[PDB]
Parts: structure tokens; C-alpha cells; sequence
DNA sequence: TTTTTTTTTTTTTT
């Protein structure tokens, strides 16, 4: 949510999700996602929605995006001989996800 | 009116000064008159302010005249008097500190024209000593973004920025001196030299030559010093002006050439210098054909890079006395292999406490080292994913 | 203009192919092969189709490596010195963005202003780094979106957005040892992930050493770039003519469909038969990929040649010339037990006897063969396997 | 333009607390002010370097919550190691719970609010005006150093560069008794003749100040 | 018949 020019109040940008409503979000490379921006990713596949926190204004929106992971194993080729659950750098709830 | 054009006869007057013959040590002892010994250093710093010649070949080239050096030693060594000083007599100077230095710093802030209300390209620190000097102190304290602005103009020899509305690479090319001190700031006695010059070799590999000053408790020096600051205190040849208007005729009137008779000796010495780097010899020329730019000539004296090689050496003599010495981390990493397989063989788990590492480590022998250091040749085996961490409270061997 | 008639005279020897090799670069003295991908990378590829569907690759790409004095970045400044619309800087700081965009903000005024950055005018041209450890990690695989999908998006919570990125990018890091590293399988040599290092075909590695002989050459020729003069020593083509070669030898468009790229999917075939085992090997795999790369570089051996349809000998150049710097990185019960009965000796016959006693060759392997098994069962059959195929070959 | 500190009273003394806290923004000016006879400036179109002819001094606050007696020196001080060494001398002010001297402390804490006027028994508090006038006529003199004195300013001078130093490692330090430290005493004693006139610089005229310089360290023990 | 306006709050960012 940016405030626009001049005198203006706060204007909501969509996240790029609400430009994806009905179709597919797509991402890969989920080592180079930081902590930050994957917390809104666990958002969208249980509410179909977004809730962010800038600011002065609530609100809800509606994101029914699908959603396709693509992310390379941790470090090379293949990784957990040991369980799968080696293998992912990514938490687990977000997993099951 | 305020707060050059260069008459003939003095011109004479000049190649009059030439045929003298300390003119390397005269114009040297002139140079600095403030400061106490240290001759190479005088010495140097003159043949800086008449260094190197241009090449620009068909194409590319363009290796210039461009000097970096570096100095250090006891702290406050009257350094920064020389840098202030220096710094005061050239066409374009530059002059700042350690921590006080990094990337964004020196190029290119772009800012806003404010009171006209519209964004005009701006001139760094860099920008501005194109030609001329340079100055910084302790190269070892510069911050990471630092140094990031000098891998850029050191061999670049130009200055990148595309940002915002315009796009410019733009040229940077100035021979530069940056005071510092060891570690210490004693570089204590003995020792390996790299890591007590700070940073890595490879880092220094670079950096055209090593300034090391030190103190001998001569007494007999400090007295002799002394009885330099003695004076003033109140109230020997040492020309003033007349050193500056020849910096100005001898750059760009002389164009040396190393003939043939440079080979000889300047390829020789090289092989005993290696038994040094490509970088050393590198300015082998630059450092010589400083000496080149010096004394009018056009065709250079072959014996020259005799005190050439000897600049080169006096950082080499500084080496006399890490990362320079092979195996180290290395044979450490055998032992370190070594003693994760045979604790593998031993213990049931692929992992051992770092702890029983460091244990099994720093104590059994001496090239044996301490634990953050194990930690960074483990870190040398995880950048090489010959470890896995398996929780931060032990270590986990690598797995097929 | 009539300077193709230059051309003609150019395109007939068979020579010009060494030609075009010994006249690239003469502030650099030796490293030989690695020069011939430097034009191959001036040089382009098909860079398009087939449909429906993706584009393919396209492009070729060259991290060029060795201990720090190497001379290597004199091939840098080569490039941005010949090459045209050449993008250059080495730095960690761009910074991340970059060549990815800022997004500025404040601009203010509404703002999210989109910075290039950096690679903009890059796009279609040879893009240059040193120093992979001096740009980290963070970013590594951000620049590597063009290295795949040959574009990048950008995202700071800016505007959604997607760039043409379409660049060869070649670069030198130094060594994270600074050296060799021998034993270093070049994959943990790079400190750096496979997804973004297999993309960049091939690395090249070259060290460089003392040699007596060579040191008095590097004491010859070296020397004679030290030098201001002699520096009357000239390559066979002149510099500009070689460029106006290149913007003659970009109009090919070069097409092997010819049948005998039946031999490209042998060579392919036993391009991965030897990387087979060890797969710590130069492996990699080496990568499906390296069968696209394996033809992008036969891409640019067409335009070397001025003839198109490539063939055997063409293609045989460019794989023999992966197989050295993929060897740069060199140096079923019983499908596990005859896997290591001949590949014990495998690693071990050829560096000394295979010799003592049958349990040895056990115990080692209760080391490694613990940690990839799956289960106590497969721990033992890892076991009692190593005791029942040593009965069986006793 | 308004240059605030050491532009707006030049040749004059510049007085700090919290110097630390001073940031970078002063810290690599002032770095520059202890080379002295200038301020540099290449902010915006004005590149002038205009004279800070100031006089430094600083009240220096170490690092929470207090010095630390087992610590080396330089430990409770966060300031750069190269910025030390500009200054000539420096007094360490340790507040030491004695049963004795805080009793008149305390004493003195409650001769207020009990009076206004503190001191007796006896001082006679010396006014600014008439001082000024002596501090302003000394500066005038300019004292000139006899040798005896400077061949002396050299000796114990040099066992003070081998005490400093045959300490060896930093503990108790710093060495090396660097030249500003004899740059300092001897500008002292020219400090010192102002207060005697003279101009002839008296041998315990430079001694006086030889009596300051160990006494500004070595307090750091207590 | 027209007049005249840059801090403070929050934000996304290396």
C-alpha cells in the first residue's frame, strides 16, 4: 500500500497474486527466497486471499491463484539418501502445504 | 584575483639541474622536507610524480602511468604528514581515511540539482583525481564495500554507472599513495609477512609494491631524529618551485623508450625474483620507466632498474621478516578428512561434536589450530561440501 | 562493401581457422583453446526455436579459471576492447540489483521507479565478471534467471515485471584456494551451486605455472608486451577486420540437420558413459543440457568455418574441448557389490596395488556405505553382502 | 554557509562531551583538525578548505557503565586507535569510593543547598577578566628554547622511547612515546616559559611538563 | 479578480 501523489490517502497495490486471480502463480528456486517474502506465500493456499500490514487501511482481497513450486535441492543433485525430510531447507509447514 | 606556463630559461635551467647528479636524492630530500630519513620512501614518491608513460597501442592497452603504493608501519609514523603534504602539491589530490572509504562512497552520487529542482550527474572523489593522486589511510580497516571501488579502477582503470535516467563508463586513471599500519600496530618481529601486512595475498598480489617503517630504538636514531625536530625550534641543495614546473615538463614533453638494452637485465633479474609475480614485473618498466620520465630521456639508461628492482625488493626486504604459505588449511584438511573419517570409522554417526573435533584437534600437535580457524577450514570443506553442519551444536561428515 | 572481397580472400584458406585463433588476443601469450570460445562467444548460436513451446539455447557461456596472476582478465578487457555493446564490472557492488531492477523508491512522487539495471544495454551482448567469491552467494542464482530462461523478472514488491536478458555472460573468479586444487572436483572448487555452474559451458580452467623454459618465455613474450617496443608483433588479422568478419559471420544462421548428428548423440552417449561413475565425478551428470551446449558450440564452430550443416570433425572439435575442462574437473545386491569389487580398484588398482587382505576392502566401505543406506537392513545386507561376494570370489 | 564548532570560534579552544558519540560525522574532520590548519570541504560547488585554527579539547565518556581497572586502556574507550595518538596528553577521571575524600564529597554535596558559596578555609577565586589579560599577555612572549634544555627535551626523552617500548605488548601502554608526545612537551614548555615569561625556557620549565606526562597515564592502575 | 503549501508518518529496501 503506497500513498499516491500530492495529497492523496494510501492507495493498495495488488500483490502480483490479485493480477493472478483464477490462474497460477508461478515460482522456482525456493533457496533464493529470503524469510521475508515466502511468510505471505503460506497466506494465499489456505485463505485464497491476502492479508498484508501497510497501513492505514483494512481490507481483505480474494487470491485464487494455484501455485507451482520449482526449487533445486539443497546444495547439488540428489540429496537425502536419508529421509526427504533431509533434503528440503524449506520448513514443513509450508511444505504440506 | 585568487586567495602555469613555463618560462624558456629555466627550461635550461632544468636539464642544468639534470647533469647534477643527486638530482634522484636532491629533488628526493625536497620532496619531504619535513620528515626524518626514510629515503626509499622520498625516493619513491618521486619517481611517482613521474611515473610510468602511455601505451595505447592500435587498441586496448592503456596501462598508463598509473602507481599504487602502499606504506605502513609503527603507528603514527609522521605518514599522514606526507600524505597532507603531497596531497597539497599536486593538480588533483585526494585524501581520506580507513572506515571512512567504501563502494558507494567515491563514484557517481547523481544527486539532485536542489534549488533548479532537477537531478544532475556529480563527480565522486574518483572521478576527480582522474590524473594526479590519490591518498587513503590503513588498508587493512577499509570496510568490504571499500576495496570495491578499487578492483573497479585499479585494472578497469574506468568507473561504471548506468543508474537513473543517463549512462556513462567513464575513465579514472591516477597513480595513488594510502598510509596504513600492521595489525599490531606492531607487526611484531619474525612472523610470516602476509597476514602481518593484513589481508590475503591474493588481495595484496595486486598492490604495486609494500611500504613496511619500523622502529629500531636506535639511539642514534631517535636522538637523530630528535636533532631533526630539533629544529624548529628556530628560525644542503633543496630547490622548491623548480621541482614542480619539471613535473610538469617532464610527463608529457619526454616519451621513454626501454630500447633494447632493457631486456637483459630487467628479464634476468625476474627469474630470481620468481625464485614475485607478473604483476611485480608488471611495473618492472612502470617503476623503471618512472625513472624513464625522469632525467629528460627519451631512450632510458639500462641500468636504472637496478634501483627499480630494488623499489620492488624493498617491499620484497619487507618480507624477510597466510594464505602464502601452500598447504596450511590444507594439510590441516587432510588431518581434518583424516580425523572426520576415522571418527566415522570409530564413532556409529557420520557426525562428531565440534567440540570432540577441536579436541581431537588444537592439543595432539601444534599445525593443529584453534577452533574458529578449524571452523574456517571446515568452512573450507562446507564451501567445498566436504562438510554438513547437522544442527549448529555438532558436525556431520560428508555422505554419499 | 568491397571489404567482403576482403572477406572471400578470407573465407578461402583452411587456415583461417588457426588464423582467426592466433589473431584474437596477443596481450595474452598462450592458453590456447579457451581463446577459440572467447570469438565462439562473440559468435552466436541459434539461440531460437523449436516452438511451441520454449525457445532453446542459444548462446554459449565461459567462466574461465585459475590461480590469481593467471592473466586472465586480460581476456576481460578484450572483450569489452573488441567487442561490441560490451558490459563490464567485476564488483560486488552493483548492488544485488544490479542487473536486476532496484525498484527506486521514493522517486518520489509515486515512485517505483524501475532501475535497468546495470545488464540493460547489455541485452544481446557479452556480459563480464571477476571474481565469483567478490559477488557471494546471494545473488548468484538471480543472475542466473537469463542463464535459463535467458530473460528476468524482478521483484522488490514493485511493479510485476519481466526483461529481455538474452547475453552470453563469461567471467574469471579466482580460485577459492587461489590454486589448484587438483583434487578438487571443480564443482566444489567454484563455491557455487550446479544450477547456475552447469549453466555456464564450458569453465575452462587453465593454471598457471613456473617453468624454467617458460619462465625465460614468459621472459620472451611476456616481456614483449612489457614492452613498448617491441610492440611491433602482429597477429595475422587486423583487429577491425576481424570485428567486420564477426558482423559478416553473424549473418550465418548455421543449421546442422544433417544425419550424421547421429554421431553427436554417440558422442553424447559416451559423453556421459565415462562421467557414469564417479558421479562426484567431473559429474554434474554431465548435464542434459550438455547435449544443447554440446551443439551451441558446433553453433559457432559453423560461423569459425563460414560453412553451414557443421559436420563430424566440427562437432569432434567442440567435445573434445568440453572433454578437457570437464577433465579440468579430473583429477541389485550384487549391483552394489560388483558396483565396488571392480570400482575399489577402480579409484585405488590404477594409484597402487589392490593388494593385502579381501576384509580391507570392507572396512572402508562400512564408511561410506553407511551414510547413503536406508535403513539397519540395508546397513546389513551393506554387511553380510561385503562378506558373501568376498566368499564367492574366494 | 554557517560552519558550526570549529569554524565559528577559530584559534580558539573547542570543547566535547560525548565524543564518542560524535559519530563519523565529526570523528574523520576533527581526524583531520588534529593535522590541524584546516577544514576541508567538497560538499556542493564550494571545494574550499577554510581554517580550523580551533583548540581541541574533549570531556570523553567511556563505553557503559563505567571503565573497567582490569581492562587494557583503549578497551573502555570506543574511539579509533589513529585518533589517540593526535591528541598530546589525556587525564583518565576515575570516581574511587574512599571512605575518607567522600566524606568532604559529600560534604561538599551538602555545603549546598546550605550556602551558595562553596570554598573556604581558604582560596580566593581568581576572576576572568585579570586572568585573561595575563593568558592574553603570554601568548605575546614567545618563548624561545635554549639547547641545554632541547639536548635535555632529547634524553630522558629517549628512555622514554625505550619504556614505552621495552613494555613491549599494548597491557599496560600505549608506547611509543611517539614524536607528538615530545612535539607536545616541547610546545609545553613553550606553554610553560608564557606562564614564567622568560623566553628562556628553564630546564624544569620543560621538567614541569615532564612531570604531566607520565601523570596522564599510568593512572589507569587504580 | 486571484491570492497560497514542506514535516511526519509510514513504507519497502539494500
Amino acid at each position: 500500500v503506497r500513498k499516491d501523489p500530492i495529497t492523496k490517502e494510501w492507495t493498495l497495490e495488488g500483490g502480483a497474486l490479485v493480477l493472478a486471480d483464477k490462474g497460477v502463480c508461478l515460482i522456482d528456486e525456493f533457496d533464493k527466497m529470503n524469510d521475508q517474502d515466502r511468510t505471505s506465500i503460506h497466506e494465499a493456499m489456505e485463505q485464497q486471499s491476502i492479508s498484508i500490514s501497510k497501513a492505514g487501511i483494512v481490507t481483505t482481497l480474494q487470491a485464487r491463484c494455484s501455485i507451482i513450486a520449482a526449487a533445486n535441492p539443497n546444495g547439488g543433485r540428489y540429496n537425502s539418501t536419508l529421509p526427504l525430510a533431509q533434503n528440503v531447507s524449506l520448513t514443513e509447514p509450508i511444505l504440506s502445504r | 584575483k585568487v586567495s602555469r606556463q613555463i618560462t624558456d630559461q629555466d627550461l635550461a635551467k632544468i636539464r642544468e639541474v639534470a647533469a647534477r647528479e643527486d638530482l634522484y636524492s636532491l629533488l628526493a630530500r625536497s620532496i619531504a622536507p619535513s620528515i626524518y630519513e626514510l629515503e626509499d620512501v622520498k625516493k619513491g614518491i618521486l619517481l611517482q610524480l613521474f611515473g610510468g608513460t602511455n601505451k595505447t597501442f592500435t587498441k586496448g592497452g592503456r596501462y598508463r602511468g598509473d602507481i599504487n603504493i602502499l606504506l605502513c608501519g609503527d603507528p603514527s609514523t609522521s605518514k599522514s604528514q606526507i600524505l597532507q603534504y603531497v596531497h597539497k602539491i599536486t593538480p588533483r589530490g585526494v585524501y581520506t581515511s580507513g572506515k571512512g572509504s567504501s563502494a558507494v562512497g567515491l563514484t557517481a552520487y547523481i544527486t539532485r540539482d536542489v534549488d533548479t529542482k532537477q537531478l544532475v550527474l556529480e563527480s565522486g572523489a574518483l572521478v576527480l583525481s582522474d590524473g594526479g593522486v590519490c591518498c587513503i589511510d590503513e588498508f587493512d580497516k577499509m570496510s568490504d564495500s571499500t576495496r570495491s571501488v578499487l578492483h573497479e579502477v585499479m585494472e578497469q582503470q574506468t568507473i561504471s554507472i548506468a543508474k537513473a535516467g543517463i549512462i556513462t563508463t567513464l575513465n579514472a586513471r591516477s597513480s595513488i599513495l594510502a598510509s596504513a599500519n600492521p595489525i599490531g600496530s606492531r607487526y611484531n618481529p619474525n612472523l610470516p609477512v602476509t597476514e602481518n601486512i593484513d589481508l590475503p595475498p591474493p588481495l595484496l598480489s595486486r598492490f604495486d609494491l609494500v611500504y613496511l617503517v619500523l622502529d629500531k630504538v636506535d639511539e642514534k636514531n631517535d636522538r637523530e631524529l630528535a636533532k631533526h625536530l630539533t629544529n624548529l625550534y628556530l628560525e644542503d641543495v633543496l630547490p622548491v618551485e623548480f621541482l614542480t614546473m619539471y613535473i610538469s615538463y617532464a610527463k608529457e614533453h619526454i616519451h621513454p623508450i626501454i630500447t633494447e638494452a632493457a631486456k637483459t637485465e630487467l628479464v634476468r633479474a625476474y627469474v630470481g625474483m620468481r625464485k614475485a609475480t607478473t604483476r611485480q614485473l608488471e611495473s618492472m618498466i612502470r617503476l623503471a620507466e618512472a625513472h624513464a620520465k625522469m632525467k629528460l630521456k627519451n631512450v632510458v639508461e639500462l641500468e636504472d632498474v637496478q634501483e627499480a628492482v630494488r623499489l620492488i625488493r624493498s617491499a620484497i626486504k619487507d618480507y624477510a621478516t597466510q594464505t602464502g604459505k601452500s598447504v596450511i588449511q590444507r594439510k590441516l584438511q587432510e588431518d581434518l578428512s583424516r580425523e572426520i573419517m576415522n571418527v566415522l570409522k570409530d564413532q556409529a554417526s557420520d557426525s562428531m561434536s565440534f567440540n570432540e573435533l577441536i579436541k581431537q584437534i588444537n592439543e595432539h600437535s601444534q599445525d593443529r589450530v584453534e577452533s574458529s580457524d578449524i571452523q574456517e577450514a571446515l568452512s573450507r570443506l562446507q564451501q567445498e561440501d566436504k562438510v554438513i553442519v547437522l544442527g549448529e551444536g555438532v558436525r556431520r561428515s560428508v555422505r554419499l | 562493401s568491397d571489404e567482403i572481397n576482403e572477406l572471400k580472400e578470407m573465407v578461402k584458406d583452411e587456415h583461417i581457422y588457426d588464423k582467426l585463433v592466433r589473431s584474437i588476443a596477443p596481450a595474452v601469450f598462450g592458453h590456447e583453446a579457451v581463446k577459440k570460445g572467447i570469438l565462439l562467444q562473440m559468435l552466436g548460436g541459434v539461440h531460437k526455436s523449436t516452438v511451441e513451446g520454449i525457445k532453446l539455447r542459444g548462446d554459449i557461456n565461459i567462466c574461465v579459471v585459475g590461480d590469481p596472476s593467471t592473466s586472465k582478465s586480460q581476456f576481460l578487457k578484450y572483450v569489452v576492447g573488441f567487442a561490441p555493446r560490451s558490459v563490464y564490472t567485476s564488483g560486488k557492488a552493483s548492488s544485488a540489483a544490479g542487473l536486476t531492477a532496484a525498484v527506486v523508491r521514493d522517486e518520489e512522487g509515486g515512485d517505483y521507479t524501475i532501475e535497468a539495471g546495470a545488464l540493460m544495454l547489455a541485452d544481446n551482448g557479452i556480459c563480464c565478471i571477476d571474481e565469483f567469491d567478490k559477488m557471494d552467494i546471494s545473488d548468484q542464482v538471480a543472475i542466473h534467471e537469463a542463464m535459463e530462461q535467458q530473460t528476468i523478472s524482478i521483484a522488490k514488491a514493485g511493479i510485476h515485471a519481466t526483461l529481455n536478458a538474452r547475453t552470453s555472460i563469461l567471467a574469471a573468479a579466482n580460485p577459492v584456494g587461489g590454486r589448484y586444487n587438483r583434487k578438487l572436483s571443480l564443482r566444489g572448487n567454484l563455491n557455487m551451486t550446479a544450477p547456475i555452474m552447469s549453466r555456464f559451458d564450458l569453465f575452462f580452467v587453465i593454471l598457471d605455472d613456473c617453468n624454467e623454459k617458460i619462465d625465460t618465455e614468459l621472459a620472451s613474450h611476456i616481456v614483449d608486451l612489457h614492452m613498448k617496443r617491441d610492440e611491433a608483433i602482429e597477429p595475422p588479422f587486423s583487429a577491425e577486420q576481424l570485428r567486420r568478419y564477426i558482423k559478416y559471420a553473424r549473418t550465418f544462421k548455421p543449421i546442422l540437420t544433417k544425419e550424421a548428428r547421429s554421431y553427436l548423440v554417440e558422442k553424447y552417449k559416451e559423453l556421459r558413459k565415462d562421467d557414469a561413475q564417479g558421479f562426484s565425478r567431473s559429474s554434474y551428470r554431465i548435464t542434459v543440457r550438455q547435449l544443447e551446449s554440446m551443439i551451441r558450440l558446433s553453433e559457432a564452430i559453423a560461423r569459425a568455418n563460414c560453412v553451414d550443416e557443421i559436420t563430424p570433425s566440427f562437432i569432434a572439435e567442440a567435445y573434445d574441448l568440453l572433454r578437457q575442462s570437464i577433465i579440468r574437473v579430473d583429477v541389485d545386491k550384487y549391483v552394489s557389490m560388483m558396483n565396488m569389487i571392480v570400482r575399489k580398484i577402480a579409484e585405488v588398482d590404477r594409484e597402487g596395488a589392490e593388494e593385502l587382505t579381501a576384509v580391507d576392502i570392507v572396512d572402508w566401505y562400512l564408511l561410506q556405505k553407511e551414510n547413503d543406506l536406508g535403513s539397519l537392513a540395508e546397513y546389513w545386507e551393506e554387511r553380510r553382502l561385503a562378506f558373501k561376494v568376498i566368499k564367492r570370489l574366494v | 554557509l554557517e560552519g558550526g564548532a570549529l569554524v565559528l570560534a577559530d584559534n580558539g579552544i573547542c570543547c566535547i562531551d560525548e565524543f564518542d558519540k560524535m559519530d563519523e560525522s565529526d570523528r574523520t574532520a576533527i581526524h583531520e583538525v588534529m593535522e590541524q590548519q584546516t577544514i576541508s570541504i567538497s560538499k556542493a560547488g564550494i571545494n574550499t578548505t577554510l581554517n580550523a585554527r580551533t583548540s581541541i579539547l574533549a570531556a570523553a565518556n567511556p563505553l557503559y557503565g563505567r571503565y573497567n581497572p582490569r581492562l587494557s586502556p583503549l578497551d573502555n574507550i570506543n574511539l579509533p586507535a589513529a585518533l589517540l595518538s593526535r591528541f598530546d596528553i589525556l587525564f583518565l577521571m576515575l570516581d574511587i569510593p574512599s571512605r575518607d575524600d567522600d566524606e568532604k564529597l559529600a560534604e561538599h554535596v551538602t555545603y549546598v543547598h546550605m550556602h551558595n558559596k562553596q570554598p573556604d578555609l581558604d582560596f580566593t577565586p581568581v576572576e576572568p577578566s585579570k586572568m585573561r589579560e595575563y593568558i592574553a599577555y603570554a601568548k605575546t612572549k614567545r618563548p624561545v628554547m635554549s639547547e641545554a634544555v632541547n639536548d635535555y627535551v632529547v634524553q630522558a626523552y629517549i628512555r622514554l622511547r625505550q619504556d614505552s617500548k621495552r613494555e613491549m605488548d599494548s597491557k599496560f601502554s600505549f608506547g611509543q612515546a611517539t614524536p607528538r608526545t615530545l612535539l607536545g612537551i616541547i610546545r609545553l614548555s613553550q606553554a610553560l616559559a608564557k606562564l614564567r615569561l622568560a623566553d628562556m625556557v628553564d630546564i624544569d620549565d620543560v621538567e614541569e611538563a615532564l612531570r604531566l606526562v607520565r601523570v596522564s597515564k599510568e593512572s589507569l592502575y587504580q
